[PDB]
Protein backbone atom coordinates (compact mmCIF):
# COMPACT_ATOMS: atom_id res chain seq x y z
CA UNK A 1 0.00 0.00 0.00
CA UNK A 2 2.74 2.55 1.08
CA UNK A 3 4.27 1.57 -2.56
CA UNK A 4 1.84 1.71 -4.41
CA UNK A 5 0.52 5.07 -2.75
CA UNK A 6 3.97 6.41 -2.99
CA UNK A 7 4.37 5.33 -7.00
CA UNK A 8 0.65 7.07 -7.61
CA UNK A 9 1.27 10.47 -6.04
CA UNK A 10 4.85 10.58 -7.55
CA UNK A 11 3.23 10.02 -11.34
CA UNK A 12 0.46 12.50 -10.68
CA UNK A 13 3.89 15.30 -9.31
CA UNK A 14 6.14 14.26 -11.64
CA UNK A 15 4.30 13.77 -15.04
CA UNK A 16 7.45 13.69 -17.54
CA UNK A 17 9.46 11.68 -14.62
CA UNK A 18 12.20 14.04 -14.19
CA UNK A 19 10.79 17.65 -13.15
CA UNK A 20 8.56 18.88 -10.22
CA UNK A 21 4.75 19.49 -11.73
CA UNK A 22 3.75 22.76 -9.77
CA UNK A 23 1.69 24.71 -12.64
CA UNK A 24 -0.19 23.24 -15.21
CA UNK A 25 1.57 23.01 -18.34
CA UNK A 26 -1.74 24.61 -20.31
CA UNK A 27 -1.58 27.33 -18.39
CA UNK A 28 1.87 27.90 -18.07
CA UNK A 29 1.87 28.42 -22.11
CA UNK A 30 -0.85 30.99 -21.78
CA UNK A 31 1.05 33.05 -19.14
CA UNK A 32 3.78 33.19 -22.13
CA UNK A 33 1.84 33.58 -24.69
CA UNK A 34 -0.20 36.51 -23.28
CA UNK A 35 3.28 38.05 -22.06
CA UNK A 36 4.12 38.26 -25.61
CA UNK A 37 0.83 39.72 -27.03
CA UNK A 38 0.97 42.23 -24.30
CA UNK A 39 4.48 43.23 -24.95
CA UNK A 40 3.71 43.92 -28.57
CA UNK A 41 0.19 46.23 -27.56
CA UNK A 42 2.42 48.38 -25.29
CA UNK A 43 5.25 48.68 -28.17
CA UNK A 44 2.16 49.51 -30.94
CA UNK A 45 0.64 52.03 -27.70
CA UNK A 46 4.10 53.63 -27.17
CA UNK A 47 4.70 54.40 -31.01
CA UNK A 48 1.56 56.03 -31.31
CA UNK A 49 2.04 58.24 -28.37
CA UNK A 50 5.31 59.29 -29.40
CA UNK B 1 2.48 -0.66 15.82
CA UNK B 2 4.97 2.06 14.96
CA UNK B 3 4.60 1.82 11.41
CA UNK B 4 1.00 2.26 11.49
CA UNK B 5 1.19 5.58 14.32
CA UNK B 6 3.36 6.98 11.77
CA UNK B 7 0.66 6.11 9.16
CA UNK B 8 -2.16 8.28 11.19
CA UNK B 9 0.20 11.15 12.06
CA UNK B 10 1.35 11.81 8.21
CA UNK B 11 -2.69 10.89 7.10
CA UNK B 12 -4.19 14.48 7.19
CA UNK B 13 -4.97 14.99 4.21
CA UNK B 14 -5.84 11.05 3.28
CA UNK B 15 -3.49 10.18 0.24
CA UNK B 16 -6.34 9.37 -2.23
CA UNK B 17 -7.89 12.88 -1.20
CA UNK B 18 -4.74 14.65 -1.79
CA UNK B 19 -4.56 12.50 -5.49
CA UNK B 20 -8.57 14.05 -5.88
CA UNK B 21 -7.98 17.70 -4.83
CA UNK B 22 -5.36 17.50 -7.25
CA UNK B 23 -7.13 16.30 -10.32
CA UNK B 24 -10.32 18.75 -9.03
CA UNK B 25 -7.89 21.40 -9.48
CA UNK B 26 -6.16 20.66 -13.09
CA UNK B 27 -9.98 20.50 -13.93
CA UNK B 28 -10.30 24.00 -12.58
CA UNK B 29 -7.55 25.61 -14.11
CA UNK B 30 -8.21 23.66 -17.79
CA UNK B 31 -12.12 24.65 -17.27
CA UNK B 32 -11.75 28.59 -15.90
CA UNK B 33 -8.30 30.06 -16.05
CA UNK B 34 -6.78 28.60 -19.73
CA UNK B 35 -10.43 30.17 -21.38
CA UNK B 36 -10.08 33.29 -19.49
CA UNK B 37 -6.39 33.94 -20.73
CA UNK B 38 -7.61 32.97 -24.48
CA UNK B 39 -10.52 35.29 -24.49
CA UNK B 40 -7.64 37.91 -22.83
CA UNK B 41 -5.22 36.78 -25.97
CA UNK B 42 -7.82 37.67 -28.47
CA UNK B 43 -8.76 40.97 -26.77
CA UNK B 44 -5.14 42.12 -27.13
CA UNK B 45 -5.35 40.84 -30.75
CA UNK B 46 -8.68 43.30 -31.25
CA UNK B 47 -6.38 46.31 -29.56
CA UNK B 48 -3.42 45.79 -31.52
CA UNK B 49 -5.96 46.11 -34.81
CA UNK B 50 -7.70 48.82 -33.11
CA UNK B 51 -4.11 50.67 -32.91
CA UNK C 1 28.22 1.64 18.66
CA UNK C 2 27.57 -0.53 15.69
CA UNK C 3 30.21 -2.80 16.61
CA UNK C 4 28.54 -2.77 20.24
CA UNK C 5 25.33 -3.62 19.08
CA UNK C 6 26.50 -6.45 16.40
CA UNK C 7 28.30 -8.02 19.46
CA UNK C 8 25.71 -8.23 21.89
CA UNK C 9 23.07 -8.78 19.48
CA UNK C 10 25.11 -12.20 17.70
CA UNK C 11 25.36 -13.67 21.51
CA UNK C 12 22.12 -12.40 22.89
CA UNK C 13 20.07 -12.93 19.99
CA UNK C 14 16.87 -12.87 21.76
CA UNK C 15 17.28 -9.21 23.06
CA UNK C 16 15.91 -6.50 21.17
CA UNK C 17 18.41 -3.49 21.23
CA UNK C 18 18.41 -0.83 18.92
CA UNK C 19 20.80 1.28 18.48
CA UNK C 20 18.98 4.45 20.23
CA UNK C 21 18.78 2.43 23.33
CA UNK C 22 23.34 2.30 23.49
CA UNK C 23 23.33 5.60 22.41
CA UNK C 24 21.83 6.67 25.02
CA UNK C 25 22.80 4.46 27.59
CA UNK C 26 26.70 4.20 27.38
CA UNK C 27 27.03 2.54 30.39
CA UNK C 28 24.52 0.14 30.19
CA UNK C 29 26.00 -0.61 26.77
CA UNK C 30 28.94 -1.70 29.20
CA UNK C 31 27.03 -3.81 31.13
CA UNK C 32 25.66 -6.36 28.97
CA UNK C 33 29.52 -6.57 26.79
CA UNK C 34 30.69 -7.67 30.92
CA UNK C 35 27.40 -10.07 30.93
CA UNK C 36 27.89 -11.63 27.18
CA UNK C 37 31.31 -13.84 28.67
CA UNK C 38 28.58 -14.90 31.94
CA UNK C 39 26.18 -15.90 29.68
CA UNK C 40 26.58 -18.68 26.93
CA UNK C 41 25.54 -18.02 23.01
CA UNK C 42 22.57 -19.96 24.36
CA UNK C 43 21.21 -17.59 27.22
CA UNK C 44 22.16 -19.71 29.88
CA UNK C 45 24.92 -19.21 32.43
CA UNK C 46 28.56 -19.87 31.22
CA UNK C 47 28.96 -22.44 34.55
CA UNK C 48 26.31 -24.35 33.29
CA UNK C 49 27.22 -24.64 29.96
CA UNK C 50 30.59 -25.88 31.00
CA UNK C 51 29.47 -28.63 33.23
CA UNK C 52 26.82 -29.64 30.34
CA UNK C 53 29.59 -30.01 28.24
CA UNK C 54 32.11 -32.15 30.17
CA UNK C 55 28.38 -34.84 31.32
CA UNK C 56 28.00 -34.95 27.39
CA UNK C 57 31.79 -36.12 26.99
CA UNK C 58 31.79 -38.83 29.93
CA UNK C 59 28.10 -39.79 28.26
CA UNK C 60 29.98 -39.84 24.62
CA UNK C 61 32.63 -41.90 26.20
CA UNK C 62 30.49 -44.55 27.77
CA UNK C 63 28.35 -44.54 24.52
CA UNK C 64 31.25 -45.40 22.56
CA UNK C 65 32.04 -48.27 25.04
CA UNK C 66 28.32 -49.71 25.15
CA UNK C 67 28.59 -48.94 20.96
CA UNK C 68 31.63 -51.64 20.29
CA UNK C 69 30.10 -54.07 22.13
CA UNK C 70 26.44 -53.69 20.65
CA UNK C 71 28.11 -53.54 17.07
CA UNK C 72 29.59 -57.14 17.63
CA UNK C 73 26.29 -58.15 18.84
CA UNK C 74 24.07 -57.28 16.46
CA UNK C 75 26.55 -58.56 13.84
CA UNK C 76 26.25 -62.07 15.52
CA UNK C 77 22.39 -61.46 15.50
CA UNK C 78 22.61 -60.69 11.88
CA UNK C 79 25.09 -63.88 11.01
CA UNK C 80 22.84 -65.89 12.72
CA UNK C 81 19.99 -64.56 10.91
CA UNK C 82 21.98 -64.62 7.81
CA UNK C 83 23.32 -68.32 8.05
CA UNK C 84 19.13 -69.57 9.13
CA UNK C 85 18.11 -68.07 6.00
CA UNK C 86 20.34 -69.82 3.99
CA UNK C 87 20.07 -73.30 6.10
CA UNK C 88 16.50 -72.83 5.18
CA UNK C 89 17.30 -72.65 1.35
CA UNK C 90 19.18 -75.48 1.47
CA UNK C 91 22.44 -73.44 0.11
CA UNK C 92 24.47 -74.44 3.72
CA UNK C 93 27.50 -76.28 3.73
CA UNK C 94 27.82 -79.21 6.45
CA UNK C 95 30.34 -77.20 8.34
CA UNK C 96 28.36 -73.59 8.21
CA UNK C 97 25.97 -75.45 8.97
CA UNK C 98 27.75 -77.12 12.22
CA UNK C 99 28.90 -73.30 13.14
CA UNK C 100 25.45 -72.11 12.88
CA UNK C 101 24.47 -74.48 15.12
CA UNK C 102 26.35 -74.37 17.96
CA UNK C 103 27.17 -70.35 17.52
CA UNK C 104 23.35 -69.98 18.12
CA UNK C 105 23.73 -72.57 20.82
CA UNK C 106 26.52 -70.79 23.09
CA UNK C 107 24.72 -67.21 22.34
CA UNK C 108 21.50 -69.15 23.96
CA UNK C 109 22.85 -70.80 26.53
CA UNK C 110 24.66 -67.49 27.66
CA UNK C 111 21.96 -65.47 27.39
CA UNK C 112 19.98 -68.05 29.49
CA UNK C 113 22.33 -68.42 31.89
CA UNK C 114 22.37 -64.71 32.70
CA UNK C 115 18.81 -64.88 33.53
CA UNK C 116 19.02 -67.55 35.94
CA UNK C 117 22.16 -65.64 37.78
CA UNK C 118 21.55 -63.42 40.58
CA UNK C 119 25.38 -63.14 40.57
CA UNK C 120 25.48 -61.23 43.57
CA UNK C 121 23.06 -63.04 45.96
CA UNK C 122 24.16 -65.65 48.20
CA UNK C 123 23.59 -68.70 46.80
CA UNK C 124 21.59 -70.28 50.05
CA UNK C 125 18.21 -68.01 49.55
CA UNK C 126 17.58 -67.04 45.51
CA UNK C 127 15.14 -69.13 44.20
CA UNK C 128 16.06 -70.00 40.51
CA UNK C 129 12.97 -69.89 37.96
CA UNK C 130 12.07 -73.70 36.85
CA UNK C 131 14.64 -74.57 40.14
CA UNK C 132 17.42 -73.80 37.08
CA UNK C 133 21.16 -73.04 38.16
CA UNK C 134 24.01 -71.92 35.47
CA UNK C 135 25.17 -75.80 36.21
CA UNK C 136 22.17 -76.77 34.08
CA UNK C 137 22.23 -74.68 31.22
CA UNK C 138 26.24 -75.83 30.92
CA UNK C 139 25.41 -78.89 30.59
CA UNK C 140 23.42 -77.88 26.81
CA UNK C 141 26.13 -76.46 25.89
CA UNK C 142 28.07 -78.18 22.51
CA UNK C 143 31.15 -80.69 23.27
CA UNK C 144 34.21 -78.20 24.20
CA UNK C 145 36.21 -78.96 21.14
CA UNK C 146 33.31 -77.74 19.17
CA UNK C 147 33.02 -74.90 21.31
CA UNK C 148 36.74 -73.95 20.16
CA UNK C 149 36.37 -74.44 17.01
CA UNK C 150 32.98 -71.98 17.13
CA UNK C 151 35.39 -69.22 18.72
CA UNK C 152 38.41 -69.73 16.47
CA UNK C 153 36.33 -69.67 13.22
CA UNK C 154 34.01 -66.86 14.40
CA UNK C 155 36.84 -64.35 14.95
CA UNK C 156 37.24 -64.51 10.75
CA UNK C 157 33.75 -64.24 10.23
CA UNK C 158 33.55 -61.29 12.33
CA UNK C 159 36.07 -59.35 10.20
CA UNK C 160 34.44 -60.22 6.89
CA UNK C 161 30.89 -59.08 8.63
CA UNK C 162 32.38 -56.01 9.79
CA UNK C 163 33.94 -55.04 6.40
CA UNK C 164 30.53 -56.05 5.03
CA UNK C 165 28.62 -54.08 7.31
CA UNK C 166 30.96 -50.96 6.38
CA UNK C 167 30.81 -51.26 2.76
CA UNK C 168 26.40 -51.33 3.36
CA UNK C 169 27.01 -47.94 5.56
CA UNK C 170 29.43 -46.43 2.25
CA UNK C 171 26.89 -47.80 -0.19
CA UNK C 172 24.01 -46.07 0.98
CA UNK C 173 25.79 -42.74 1.88
CA UNK C 174 27.93 -42.60 -1.39
CA UNK C 175 25.85 -45.01 -3.55
CA UNK C 176 28.42 -44.18 -6.48
CA UNK C 177 30.82 -46.23 -4.77
CA UNK C 178 29.31 -49.96 -5.66
CA UNK C 179 31.43 -49.33 -8.73
CA UNK C 180 34.14 -48.89 -7.61
CA UNK C 181 36.68 -51.79 -6.19
CA UNK C 182 37.09 -53.07 -2.48
CA UNK C 183 40.67 -50.98 -2.31
CA UNK C 184 38.91 -47.51 -2.86
CA UNK C 185 35.78 -48.61 -0.89
CA UNK C 186 37.99 -49.40 2.46
CA UNK C 187 39.87 -45.94 1.91
CA UNK C 188 36.66 -44.17 1.97
CA UNK C 189 35.11 -46.36 5.23
CA UNK C 190 38.09 -44.57 7.13
CA UNK C 191 36.77 -41.81 6.15
CA UNK C 192 32.82 -41.98 6.57
CA UNK C 193 32.76 -40.96 10.14
CA UNK C 194 34.20 -37.70 9.27
CA UNK C 195 32.35 -36.74 6.67
CA UNK C 196 29.15 -37.54 8.08
CA UNK C 197 30.39 -35.24 11.07
CA UNK C 198 31.47 -32.69 8.93
CA UNK C 199 27.61 -32.91 6.71
CA UNK C 200 26.72 -32.68 10.32
CA UNK C 201 29.10 -29.18 11.15
CA UNK C 202 27.78 -27.69 8.05
CA UNK C 203 23.83 -28.02 8.97
CA UNK C 204 24.65 -26.23 11.88
CA UNK C 205 26.62 -23.47 10.34
CA UNK C 206 23.95 -23.08 7.57
CA UNK C 207 21.01 -23.10 10.37
CA UNK C 208 23.36 -20.13 12.32
CA UNK C 209 23.69 -18.36 8.91
CA UNK C 210 20.02 -18.70 8.54
CA UNK C 211 19.20 -17.11 12.24
CA UNK C 212 21.69 -14.23 11.07
CA UNK C 213 20.38 -13.57 7.60
CA UNK C 214 16.87 -13.81 9.59
CA UNK C 215 17.52 -11.07 11.74
CA UNK C 216 19.30 -8.84 8.72
CA UNK C 217 16.10 -9.02 6.75
CA UNK C 218 13.55 -8.00 9.47
CA UNK C 219 15.80 -5.23 10.55
CA UNK C 220 15.79 -4.19 6.69
CA UNK C 221 11.70 -4.88 6.89
CA UNK C 222 11.72 -2.44 10.20
CA UNK C 223 13.80 0.34 8.12
CA UNK C 224 11.86 0.21 4.67
CA UNK C 225 8.25 1.04 5.45
CA UNK C 226 9.82 4.10 7.09
CA UNK C 227 11.61 5.27 4.44
CA UNK C 228 8.25 5.43 1.80
CA UNK C 229 6.62 7.23 4.79
CA UNK C 230 9.35 9.96 4.47
CA UNK C 231 9.45 9.89 1.11
CA UNK C 232 5.35 10.40 1.28
CA UNK C 233 5.80 13.03 3.43
CA UNK C 234 7.81 15.13 1.18
CA UNK C 235 5.32 14.55 -1.88
CA UNK C 236 2.43 15.18 0.58
CA UNK C 237 4.04 18.54 1.17
CA UNK C 238 5.11 19.57 -2.58
CA UNK C 239 1.84 18.20 -3.58
CA UNK C 240 -0.69 20.75 -0.42
CA UNK C 241 1.66 23.63 0.09
CA UNK C 242 3.52 24.25 -3.25
CA UNK C 243 1.07 22.83 -6.27
CA UNK C 244 -2.43 23.18 -4.38
CA UNK C 245 -1.91 26.05 -2.41
CA UNK C 246 1.06 28.47 -2.90
CA UNK C 247 1.96 27.85 -7.00
CA UNK C 248 -2.20 28.34 -7.52
CA UNK C 249 -2.37 32.14 -5.56
CA UNK C 250 0.70 33.26 -7.57
CA UNK C 251 -1.00 31.48 -10.66
CA UNK C 252 -4.55 33.50 -10.06
CA UNK C 253 -2.95 37.01 -9.32
CA UNK D 1 20.38 -23.18 -12.27
CA UNK D 2 22.77 -24.04 -10.11
CA UNK D 3 19.49 -25.48 -7.86
CA UNK D 4 18.09 -27.10 -10.81
CA UNK D 5 21.50 -29.06 -10.46
CA UNK D 6 21.49 -29.68 -6.81
CA UNK D 7 17.90 -30.33 -7.35
CA UNK D 8 18.58 -32.93 -9.93
CA UNK D 9 21.57 -34.12 -7.77
CA UNK D 10 19.23 -35.32 -5.02
CA UNK D 11 16.44 -36.11 -6.81
CA UNK D 12 19.41 -39.12 -8.84
CA UNK D 13 20.79 -39.60 -5.05
CA UNK D 14 17.06 -40.03 -3.51
CA UNK D 15 16.47 -42.85 -6.92
CA UNK D 16 20.19 -44.66 -5.91
CA UNK D 17 18.86 -44.63 -2.08
CA UNK D 18 15.35 -45.82 -2.81
CA UNK D 19 16.40 -48.74 -5.27
CA UNK D 20 18.86 -49.61 -2.10
CA UNK D 21 16.06 -49.81 0.28
CA UNK D 22 13.47 -51.59 -1.92
CA UNK D 23 16.46 -54.27 -2.32
CA UNK D 24 17.43 -54.44 1.32
CA UNK D 25 13.50 -54.82 2.16
CA UNK D 26 13.10 -57.42 -0.75
CA UNK D 27 16.29 -59.42 0.87
CA UNK D 28 14.49 -58.46 4.61
CA UNK D 29 10.80 -59.37 3.24
CA UNK D 30 12.28 -62.90 1.85
CA UNK D 31 14.33 -63.49 5.25
CA UNK D 32 11.06 -61.91 7.73
CA UNK D 33 8.50 -64.84 5.32
CA UNK D 34 11.79 -67.40 5.93
CA UNK D 35 11.40 -66.49 9.79
CA UNK D 36 7.96 -66.14 9.61
CA UNK D 37 8.67 -70.16 8.96
CA UNK D 38 11.37 -70.45 11.52
CA UNK D 39 8.97 -68.92 14.04
CA UNK D 40 6.72 -72.07 12.69
CA UNK D 41 9.53 -74.53 13.36
CA UNK D 42 10.98 -73.13 16.52
CA UNK D 43 6.69 -73.12 17.35
CA UNK D 44 6.62 -76.76 16.74
CA UNK D 45 10.17 -77.37 18.66
CA UNK D 46 8.69 -75.66 21.64
CA UNK D 47 5.17 -77.62 21.12
CA UNK D 48 7.52 -80.85 21.13
CA UNK D 49 9.00 -79.85 24.43
CA UNK D 50 5.65 -78.87 26.03
CA UNK E 1 8.38 -1.74 39.42
CA UNK E 2 10.04 -2.45 42.92
CA UNK E 3 9.58 -6.34 42.37
CA UNK E 4 11.29 -6.16 39.06
CA UNK E 5 13.71 -3.80 40.40
CA UNK E 6 14.48 -6.25 42.85
CA UNK E 7 14.85 -9.19 40.31
CA UNK E 8 17.12 -7.45 38.60
CA UNK E 9 19.58 -6.36 41.38
CA UNK E 10 19.65 -10.18 43.08
CA UNK E 11 19.73 -11.47 39.30
CA UNK E 12 22.86 -9.34 38.46
CA UNK E 13 24.47 -9.86 42.18
CA UNK E 14 24.00 -14.01 40.93
CA UNK E 15 26.37 -13.35 37.94
CA UNK E 16 28.78 -11.23 38.73
CA UNK E 17 29.30 -13.04 41.97
CA UNK E 18 32.26 -10.95 44.04
CA UNK E 19 32.82 -8.61 41.22
CA UNK E 20 31.20 -5.13 41.71
CA UNK E 21 28.38 -4.30 39.75
CA UNK E 22 29.25 -2.07 36.83
CA UNK E 23 27.29 1.56 37.08
CA UNK E 24 24.81 2.30 34.32
CA UNK E 25 21.81 4.50 33.72
CA UNK E 26 18.94 3.11 35.17
CA UNK E 27 15.79 3.91 33.15
CA UNK E 28 12.40 2.28 32.01
CA UNK E 29 14.09 0.68 29.15
CA UNK E 30 17.47 -0.76 30.53
CA UNK E 31 15.08 -1.82 33.05
CA UNK E 32 12.70 -4.10 30.93
CA UNK E 33 15.52 -5.12 28.55
CA UNK E 34 17.43 -6.77 31.69
CA UNK E 35 14.10 -8.34 33.41
CA UNK E 36 13.57 -10.19 30.03
CA UNK E 37 17.26 -11.08 30.27
CA UNK E 38 16.92 -12.04 33.59
CA UNK E 39 13.39 -14.47 33.13
CA UNK E 40 15.16 -15.72 29.82
CA UNK E 41 18.26 -16.75 31.78
CA UNK E 42 16.71 -18.21 34.95
CA UNK E 43 14.07 -20.57 32.25
CA UNK E 44 17.57 -21.45 30.59
CA UNK E 45 19.60 -22.25 33.77
CA UNK E 46 16.37 -24.12 35.12
CA UNK E 47 16.07 -26.26 31.77
CA UNK E 48 20.82 -26.82 31.40
CA UNK E 49 19.92 -28.04 35.14
CA UNK E 50 17.63 -31.09 34.03
CA UNK E 51 18.96 -31.80 31.38
CA UNK E 52 22.84 -31.96 32.98
CA UNK E 53 21.26 -34.25 35.93
CA UNK E 54 19.76 -36.42 33.20
CA UNK E 55 22.79 -36.88 31.35
CA UNK E 56 25.30 -38.13 34.32
CA UNK E 57 21.87 -41.05 34.69
CA UNK E 58 22.06 -41.75 31.25
CA UNK E 59 25.65 -42.01 31.15
CA UNK E 60 25.42 -44.38 34.48
CA UNK E 61 22.68 -46.89 32.99
CA UNK E 62 25.03 -46.95 29.45
CA UNK E 63 27.42 -48.05 31.43
CA UNK E 64 25.84 -50.36 33.29
CA UNK E 65 24.40 -52.37 30.10
CA UNK E 66 28.10 -51.54 28.49
CA UNK E 67 29.10 -53.92 31.00
CA UNK E 68 26.60 -56.06 30.67
CA UNK E 69 26.87 -56.75 26.81
CA UNK E 70 30.88 -56.81 27.87
CA UNK E 71 31.08 -59.47 29.91
CA UNK E 72 27.54 -61.73 27.38
CA UNK E 73 29.89 -61.43 24.67
CA UNK E 74 33.03 -62.69 26.96
CA UNK E 75 30.88 -65.62 28.30
CA UNK E 76 29.36 -66.46 25.01
CA UNK E 77 31.90 -66.18 22.41
CA UNK E 78 35.21 -66.15 24.90
CA UNK E 79 37.82 -63.24 24.50
CA UNK E 80 38.19 -64.10 20.74
CA UNK E 81 36.00 -60.95 19.79
CA UNK E 82 38.47 -58.66 21.22
CA UNK E 83 41.00 -59.87 19.51
CA UNK E 84 40.38 -58.49 15.92
CA UNK E 85 42.79 -57.62 13.56
CA UNK E 86 44.30 -54.01 12.92
CA UNK E 87 41.81 -53.15 10.03
CA UNK E 88 38.80 -55.64 11.86
CA UNK E 89 39.45 -52.92 14.59
CA UNK E 90 39.42 -50.10 12.26
CA UNK E 91 35.96 -50.91 10.38
CA UNK E 92 34.66 -51.56 13.98
CA UNK E 93 35.55 -47.98 15.22
CA UNK E 94 34.29 -46.76 11.96
CA UNK E 95 30.82 -48.35 12.22
CA UNK E 96 30.61 -46.70 15.98
CA UNK E 97 32.28 -43.00 15.22
CA UNK E 98 29.44 -43.19 12.38
CA UNK E 99 26.81 -44.12 14.59
CA UNK E 100 28.20 -41.50 17.48
CA UNK E 101 28.31 -38.46 14.71
CA UNK E 102 24.71 -39.39 13.29
CA UNK E 103 23.82 -40.03 17.50
CA UNK E 104 21.89 -43.74 16.59
CA UNK E 105 19.84 -45.76 19.22
CA UNK E 106 21.76 -48.66 18.08
CA UNK E 107 24.04 -50.30 14.61
CA UNK E 108 21.23 -51.62 13.36
CA UNK E 109 20.45 -50.68 9.78
CA UNK E 110 16.97 -49.69 10.45
CA UNK E 111 18.54 -46.79 12.57
CA UNK E 112 21.32 -45.87 10.07
CA UNK E 113 19.15 -45.38 7.15
CA UNK E 114 16.66 -42.31 8.07
CA UNK E 115 19.50 -40.86 10.29
CA UNK E 116 21.16 -40.27 6.67
CA UNK E 117 18.02 -39.55 4.96
CA UNK E 118 16.91 -36.85 7.51
CA UNK E 119 20.87 -35.32 7.54
CA UNK E 120 20.92 -35.46 3.79
CA UNK E 121 17.28 -33.08 3.57
CA UNK E 122 17.81 -30.73 6.31
CA UNK E 123 20.76 -29.74 5.02
CA UNK E 124 19.62 -29.58 1.60
CA UNK E 125 16.34 -27.67 2.74
CA UNK E 126 18.48 -24.96 5.06
CA UNK E 127 20.62 -24.12 2.18
CA UNK E 128 17.65 -23.96 -0.37
CA UNK E 129 15.71 -21.50 2.34
CA UNK E 130 19.16 -20.15 3.31
CA UNK E 131 19.15 -18.77 -0.76
CA UNK E 132 15.91 -18.05 -1.08
CA UNK E 133 16.52 -15.49 1.95
CA UNK E 134 19.77 -14.11 0.53
CA UNK E 135 17.85 -13.20 -2.36
CA UNK E 136 14.98 -11.75 -0.23
CA UNK E 137 17.49 -9.49 1.83
CA UNK E 138 18.90 -8.44 -1.99
CA UNK E 139 15.83 -7.80 -3.30
CA UNK E 140 15.32 -5.22 0.02
CA UNK E 141 18.15 -4.01 0.16
CA UNK E 142 17.66 -2.61 -3.39
CA UNK E 143 14.53 -1.42 -2.44
CA UNK E 144 15.70 0.44 0.34
CA UNK E 145 18.67 1.70 -1.71
CA UNK E 146 15.99 3.19 -4.35
CA UNK E 147 13.94 4.52 -1.35
CA UNK E 148 16.70 6.44 0.19
CA UNK E 149 17.89 8.18 -3.05
CA UNK E 150 13.77 8.90 -4.27
CA UNK E 151 13.96 10.66 -0.69
CA UNK E 152 17.26 12.74 -1.48
CA UNK E 153 15.68 13.81 -4.64
CA UNK E 154 12.24 14.80 -3.58
CA UNK E 155 14.39 16.98 -0.60
CA UNK E 156 16.69 18.28 -3.21
CA UNK E 157 13.21 19.20 -5.25
CA UNK E 158 10.90 20.11 -2.94
CA UNK E 159 13.91 23.27 -1.88
CA UNK E 160 14.44 24.45 -4.93
CA UNK E 161 10.41 24.55 -5.63
CA UNK E 162 10.30 26.36 -2.01
CA UNK E 163 13.36 28.85 -3.60
CA UNK E 164 11.42 29.40 -6.92
CA UNK E 165 8.08 29.59 -5.13
CA UNK E 166 9.24 32.46 -2.89
CA UNK E 167 10.95 34.42 -5.88
CA UNK E 168 8.00 34.49 -7.86
CA UNK E 169 5.83 35.45 -4.35
CA UNK E 170 7.96 38.51 -4.22
CA UNK E 171 7.75 39.43 -7.90
CA UNK E 172 3.55 38.80 -7.81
Amino acid sequence: KLDSHLKELRDFMYPEGNTLMLTTPELSGEFHQLGSQLEKLNHITVEILG
Amino acid sequence: SKTQRALQKNTNPDTDALLKSLSDHYSLELDEMVPKMQRLIQQCEKHQEYG
Amino acid sequence: MAQTLQYVSSRLSMLQIDEEDLERNAQFGKVLIELCPLLGPNGGSANLNRELEETRRELLLQRKMWMRSEVIYQLVQEMLLDLQVRKLEGSLTEEERKFQDGLQQCMLVSECSRLLTADSVPPSDSTSILGLDKQDLLDLLPPNMLVLWVRDRLQKQLEEALKKKCFTFLSFHQPETDEEGDVLRAAKVLRLASTLEDEKRRLQNEQEKHQEMRALLEKQQEIYPHVLLRCLSLLRQAASELRLRAQSDIDRI
Amino acid sequence: EEEVKALQKQKNLHIRRRNKLQMVESGNRQMCLKSKDKEEETGRAFQEVL
Amino acid sequence: MDEKSTKIIMWLKKMFGDKPLPPYEVNTRTMEILYQLAEWNEARDKDLSLVTEDLKLKSAEVKAEAKYLQDLLTEGLGPSYTNLSRMGNNYLNQIVDSCLALELKNSSLSSYIPAVNDLSSELVAIELNNQEMEAELTSLRKKLTEALVLEKSLEQDLKKAEEQCNFEKAKV
